[PDB]
């Protein structure tokens, strides 16, 4: 790699290498933890948000990149956040 | 630039040029039923002998889904910023005479295309 | 090489051509099973049902 | 008859240790392989970047196609120079091609060095799958 | 010369199946038949083959495909001798159920992983014991059967070394590996 | 640590502190700021960087690739990346948010 | 070409920078420029391999691998020649 | 080079960038525009063919404008009337004086772009032309001295046979 990386970049590289290692992100705010979670896949985001309760409300408009790539006919109604659309019509097209 | 079919309404077929020498203009005429028409464009027929230099139109979006295409991440995307991008050859009959790289950008609901 | 599928049938071969540039344009015709001359492809359309252009 | 009973005094064999190169012949081999695959790569970045002038006479893919195997033959060639080159006296391929008996300098080449480019009907092997060789390979692939 | 041939060891040529139930799973799915639209809905869809038969149009052929796939590495509706193939830039998905076609199995690979563990070598080293077989890894979804139709979209890895590579492993979309 | 200003002492809350060469601290954004503050002069030489809530073995990593920055731009090498153990990463990621690099 | 050590004395690491060849005491009198150590305080360890009596950084224990500055080598400390020798 | 471009065949389709066909039964006022000025200047059927030919291929087979007009007038002896100008090259074809004319002008563009020959013999598709390194097809003399040397003089090839007007 003939690339300069500095610490923001080093990190966020080897962590959008491995995704699947966080378990618990400690206490990193989500605009630091931004790029690692925008290269992701959804069930990995339902991972770290079951293990990570306080990004919730921080997360949904990441989701949206999800949905318009998965639901891309569709659009939220009113009192519908991007993830609880996500999950909705993830677990009604797999039913 | 292009001439396409100008279609009739009563019968719903072809309109074909003719013109009129008492108002001396050029009209689209259908000959299965009476239909006439005037005629917007000028143009009723153009050779494309040597305009074949763009094939960016012909190309899709969809190719960012294809697995079995080059990705690079060297070549950003100029109009959302996304890193990773496919690349390929074209694939016309008219690429026999250039190896020209075209890019697709991998980002969905973007679907950007450019060329080097 | 159309062959019905869930029977064991004989295949028909139907050729949608189209004629060489050595005619004022090249034009699109088929040839069709148990017919002895090729046939443009509008009057097959025309046949199929289908009379506007 | 004099030869063949002189033969039985002297003897001739074939055998997997005139197949050996020297470690710093496997390094000259690796070297110019290296090289070659790089100089290959750098004119498929030509061409790609639309920067490969057409010879008189050739449109752009075949003076691609002419470039890129005129790299792979220099390639084969050194390669096959080195091997022949690494060759001691007692080598028995060396043996019966200086004889003329059997085999030639390309037969050495092709065991010890570099088998070399693979042709069908002249040019390097077909795009058989939708612009790939095999499946195993990204499509428009032109490297060796 | 060239037009007697012999098979390879793990090819198997398909024995044939009846269209219909992917044809119904089609209808609920979300594609629209050929008598029902109007043909401005062709040009930005998806055409569907069904043994060469154009049964219909599709708006999202990506989830389709994603589905089709997910059924049979499953061995649900779609049996795992049907060959799917999208051919994503002519915008057609094809779907063959028919006899005569020759087809060998490969290994599953998602994001440069194996589906191949080590829990399904060590239940197959007890074939005789576990009655775990060749079939229950098909039924796994680790291994599928791809025709020369879908070989033409997959992305092969020659061995796993190919998907365990670094910064630069040639392709980071890797679909199956070989045997 | 001393006044003549080529080491630098910095603390994390933890007993193993760390001493650096400010020169190959250089990169830091913070430097510029909180040893840099509102007036230059010998605010600098204190050297008593006294940071919160970093484990001991992160900044050492941390300012190891102070060294390593400083000394890998703008020399003859500009290739080589940096090999953070993959769980670590993460409370070195609030040592990303600490240092403005 | 570089050297990387970290001078670890537990609880307190002492960072250096120098070349391939350089006497080991010198390390000390650079300790004790700004850390104000008498060569005393100054008794470094040996590495994996015995320690320098011979008084070059060219000798036993220092490869060019040891000035890595992906991650040193390391070993502890002691401050004091004869008397004590102190960890934490 | 002069000697293989007056060998190669040469047809209206090599220069052409594009042929369009036009509804102009004004010239004065010319519905393109852009051929308003010398059209002008030179100022008939309603029928108009635009011939644009591209740069490259009238420079490198080294072809003027005048060259391809006296071919048209001698192709077809006035039956039709060809103005043409260039400072983009520009050719306008009218036909002069129940098979509308539309149709008529669509068979001589054909003609045009076929069956018409700008310079150099018809059978001889491509013309390679090589300097020989090799002493095969070379023009070896006797010099004043008395030995056989050997000259590297430019030789050609064909694509086609046309032996005699070669
Ligand atoms: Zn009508
Ligand atoms: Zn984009």
């Amino acid at each position: 790699l003939p690339k300069m990386m500095t610490l923001h970049q080093q990190c966020i590289r080897v962590l959008k290498n491995n995704i699947d290692s966080i378990f618990e992100v400690g206490g990193v705010p989500y605009s630091v933890l931004e790029p690692v979670l925008e290269r992701c896949t959804p069930d990995q985001l339902y991972r770290i948000e079951e293990y990570n309760h306080v990004l919730i409300e921080e997360t949904d408009q990441l989701w949206k990149v999800h949905c318009h790539r998965d639901f891309k006919e569709e659009r939220p109604e009113e009192y519908e956040s991007w993830r609880e659309m996500y999950l909705r019509l993830q677990d009604a097209r797999e039913q | 630039g292009f001439v396409g079919i100008r279609f009739c309404q009563e019968c719903n077929n072809m309109l074909y040029p003719k013109e009129d020498k008492e108002n001396r203009i050029l009209l689209y005429a259908c000959r299965n039923c009476d239909y006439q028409q005037e005629a917007d464009n000028s143009c009723i027929y153009v050779n494309k002998i040597t305009h074949e230099v763009d094939e960016l139109t012909q190309i899709i979006a969809d190719v960012s889904q294809d697995p079995t295409l080059p990705r690079t991440e060297d070549h950003p995307c100029q109009k959302c910023g996304h890193k990773e991008a496919v690349f390929f050859q074209s694939h016309s009959a008219r690429a026999e005479d250039a190896m020209r790289l075209y890019y697709v950008c991998t980002a969905p609901h973007c679907g950007h295309r450019w060329t080097e | 090489r159309s062959c019905l599928e869930n029977s064991s049938r004989p295949t028909s071969t139907i050729w949608v051509s189209m004629l060489a540039r050595g005619a004022i344009g090249q034009r699109i015709v088929a040839t069709l099973p148990y017919i002895k001359q090729e046939v443009p492809i509008i009057i097959v359309f025309r046949a199929l049902g289908f009379v506007s252009d | 008859t004099v030869i063949n009973n002189w033969l039985l005094i002297e003897g001739h064999t074939i055998g997997i240790g005139d197949s050996i190169a020297d470690s710093k012949t496997y390094q000259d081999i690796q070297n110019t392989i290296k090289k070659a695959k790089q100089d290959v790569i750098e004119v498929i970045e030509k061409a790609h970047n639309n920067e490969l002038e057409p010879t008189p006479g050739n449109t752009l893919r075949q003076t691609f196609e002419n470039q890129v195997n005129r790299i792979l033959n220099d390639a084969r060639d050194k390669t096959g120079s080195s091997a022949q080159k690494s060759l001691s006296e007692y080598n028995n391929f060396k043996s019966m091609v200086v004889s003329g008996a059997k085999g030639s300098k390309i037969n050495i080449s092709q065991v010890i060095a570099v088998v070399g480019q693979q042709n069908v009907e002249g040019k390097r092997i077909p795009f058989g799958f939708k612009h790939r060789t095999l499946p195993h390979f990204i499509k428009d692939d032109y490297g060796p | 010369v060239g037009l007697v041939k012999n098979l390879a060891l793990m090819a198997y040529i398909s024995v044939g199946s009846q269209p219909s139930p992917i044809l119904e799973f089609l209808e609920e799915w979300s594609m629209e038949n050929l008598e029902e639209i109007s043909p401005a809905a062709i040009a930005d869809a998806t055409k569907i083959f069904v043994n060469g038969c154009w049964v219909g149009i599709h708006k999202d052929p990506e989830q389709l495909m994603n589905t089709l796939r997910k059924l049979r590495r499953q061995m649900d509706i779609i049996v795992s001798e049907v060959s799917m193939i999208r051919d994503i830039r002519e915008r057609e998905i094809r779907i063959y159920t028919d006899a005569g076609r020759i087809c060998r199995p490969l290994l599953i690979v998602e994001k440069q992983k194996l589906l191949l563990k080590k829990r399904h070598i060590d239940q197959l080293k007890e074939r005789e014991y576990n009655n775990y077989s060749w079939q229950d890894l098909v039924a796994s979804g680790v291994v599928e059967y791809i025709d020369t139709l879908e070989e033409e979209t997959v992305m092969l890895a020659m061995t796993p070394d190919d998907l365990q590579e670094k910064e630069v492993a040639y392709c980071s979309t890797y679909t199956h590996c070989e045997i | 640590e001393g006044p003549d200003a080529m080491y630098v002492k910095l603390i994390s809350s933890d007993g193993h502190e760390f001493i650096v060469k400010r020169e190959h601290a250089l990169t830091s954004g913070t430097i510029k700021a909180m040893l840099s503050g509102p007036g230059q002069f010998a605010e600098n030489e204190t050297n008593e960087v006294n940071f919160r809530e970093i484990p001991s073995h992160v900044l050492s990593k941390v300012c190891m690739y102070f060294t390593y920055k400083v000394r890998y731009t703008n020399s003859s090498t500009e290739i080589p990346e940096f090999p953070i153990a993959p769980e670590i990463a993460l409370e070195l990621l609030m040592a990303a948010n600490f240092l403005d690099c | 070409m570089d050297v990387f050590l970290m001078i670890r004395r537990h609880k307190t690491t002492i960072f250096t920078d120098a070349k391939e060849s350089s006497t080991v005491f010198e390390l000390k009198r650079i300790v004790e420029g700004i850390l104000k150590r008498p060569p005393d305080e100054q008794r470094l360890y040996k590495d994996d391999q015995l320690l320098d009596d011979g008084k070059t950084l060219g000798e036993c224990g220092f490869t060019s691998q040891t000035a890595r500055p992906q991650a040193p080598a390391t070993v502890g400390l002691a401050f004091r020649a004869d008397d004590t020798f102190e960890a934490l | 080079k002069d000697i293989l471009c007056r060998l190669e065949h040469t047809t209206l389709r090599k220069v052409t960038a594009n042929t369009a066909i036009y509804y102009d039964p004004n010239p004065q006022s010319t519905v393109v525009a852009e051929d308003q000025e010398w059209v002008n200047v030179y100022y008939i059927s309603p029928w108009l063919l635009r011939v644009e030919l591209d740069r490259k291929h009238m420079t490198d087979r080294k072809l003027t404008m005048e060259q391809i007009a006296e071919k048209i007038n001698a192709g077809f002896g006035d039956d039709l009337n060809c103005i043409f100008n260039d400072d983009k090259l520009v050719l306008r074809i009218r036909i002069m004086n129940k098979m509308d004319d539309d149709v008529f002008l669509r068979c001589i563009e054909s003609n045009m772009l076929t069956d018409m020959t700008l310079q150099g013999i018809e059978q001889i598709s491509k013309v390679y032309m090589h300097l020989p390194q090799t002493d095969n097809k070379k023009k070896i003399i006797i010099t004043e001295d008395g030995e056989f040397k050997a000259l590297q003089e430019w030789i050609l090839e064909t694509d086609g046979v046309s032996l005699m007007r070669v």
